[PDB]
């Protein structure tokens, strides 16, 4: 949404740009606050080098996941 | 003015809540287009309310009746042209020249007069 001057109807000389408004945050329930601490691991591909098919980084990630035993892995 | 969707225990709907004065005046007196009108019992205003040369007051709508058996009068025609310039500083469209042609007797019910203008003026 712009606020400007358009006297000829063929071009807008903008003067103000309205800032956008984000969505409201998720409203917690009483049950949601009763949960305990958790850990989430996050990783993204590719899981192999540009010249190999052995998928060694995938095995390394599996070893790390086993070692750290997180609550969730994405 | 009552609401458009007014409802009650005894009446189901109401018609004419938001109607306008001009429509009722036009249709009640059966005025169909510009024509001669008769107005009776004129009243004189305390002060002028218009730039017109003559003024009058009608107390009630039923005091004005339509008479159709009279010829129409010629009007005054005014044409004008304007020139504008955008402001160099900012976004303004200033006026620098006007030029107008006027004809004091233009007949609606006859052919266009030749020439269609009598006098004129200019300003710069």
């Amino acid at each position: 949404i712009m606020e400007g001057i358009n006297t000829t109807g063929r071009k807008l000389v903008a003067t103000k740009l309205y800032e956008g408004v984000p969505l409201p945050f998720y409203q917690p329930t009483e049950e949601d606050a009763d949960f305990e601490q958790s850990m989430v691991l996050v990783a993204c591909g590719p899981y192999t080098t540009s010249d190999s098919i052995t998928y060694d980084p995938l095995l390394d990630l599996i070893a790390v996941i086993n070692h750290d035993r997180p609550d969730v892995c994405i | 003015q009552l609401p458009q969707d007014l409802k009650g225990e005894t009446f189901s709907h109401v018609f004419g809540t938001n109607t306008s004065s001009l429509e009722l005046f036009l249709m009640n007196r059966k005025i169909k287009g510009p024509c001669w009108l008769e107005v009776k019992s004129p009243q004189l205003l305390n002060q002028p309310v218009s730039w017109c040369k003559a003024e009058a007051m009608a107390l009630k709508p039923d005091l004005v009746n339509v008479i159709k058996d009279v010829s129409p009068p010629p009007l005054v025609v005014m044409a004008f042209s304007m020139k504008t310039m955008q402001n160099a500083k900012n976004h303004q469209n200033e006026i620098i020249a006007m030029a107008a042609l006027v004809h004091h007797s233009f007949a609606l019910d006859k052919a266009a007069p030749k020439p269609p203008f009598q006098s004129h003026f200019c300003v710069v």
